[PDB]
């Protein structure tokens, strides 16, 4: 239902529905458990751009946070996270290369910068 | 709209989700 309430609805909303499955993660016990809400999580946040374009502090923990997933070995997870992350770069594409608040360099020169650290263990179609 | 910040203090919320990193911890 992405787009069908109205941006400020959509805030609160988001926050009520992720702010507890964050909560759940920690939770329920097991990677299996984890991985299930980890990528829901995910998926949740994916298809919200327009929440994650105004906020970017949370946007920049959510990128960061995918890449940190990206060396999690539990099966899907490596998936989730690559895919999750080609939505978000594609709807989000301007806020990794302008500057924004509170930081001093454009986000994708952190990224560029360490392509290995972060691929690292990534299969080659996930690179 | 002023909007000064309010994001920042959910952002560290995020910092607590595990799923593997270590985990010794067993029966």
């Amino acid at each position: 239902i992405s787009g069908a309430m109205h941006e400020e609805d959509e805030k609160r909303f988001l926050v009520t529905v992720i702010k507890d499955l964050l909560g759940l993660c920690e939770q329920k016990r097991g990677k299996d458990n984890k991985a299930i809400i980890a990528s829901n999580i995910m998926y949740i946040v994916g298809q919200y751009p327009r929440f994650l374009r105004a906020h970017w502090k949370f946007l920049k923990t959510v990128v960061n946070k995918l890449f940190e997933f990206m060396h999690e070995t539990h099966d899907g997870v490596q998936d989730m996270a690559c895919d999750t992350f080609i939505k978000i770069a594609q709807k989000c594409r301007r806020h990794f290369v302008q500057v924004q608040v509170g930081e001093v360099m454009p986000f994708i020169d952190e990224i560029l910068n360490n392509i290995n650290t972060i691929i690292c263990d990534l299969q080659p179609q996930q690179v | 709209g002023s909007a000064s910040g309010n994001l920042n203090e959910l952002a560290l919320k995020l910092a607590g989700l595990d799923i593997n990193k270590t985990e010794g911890e067993e029966c």
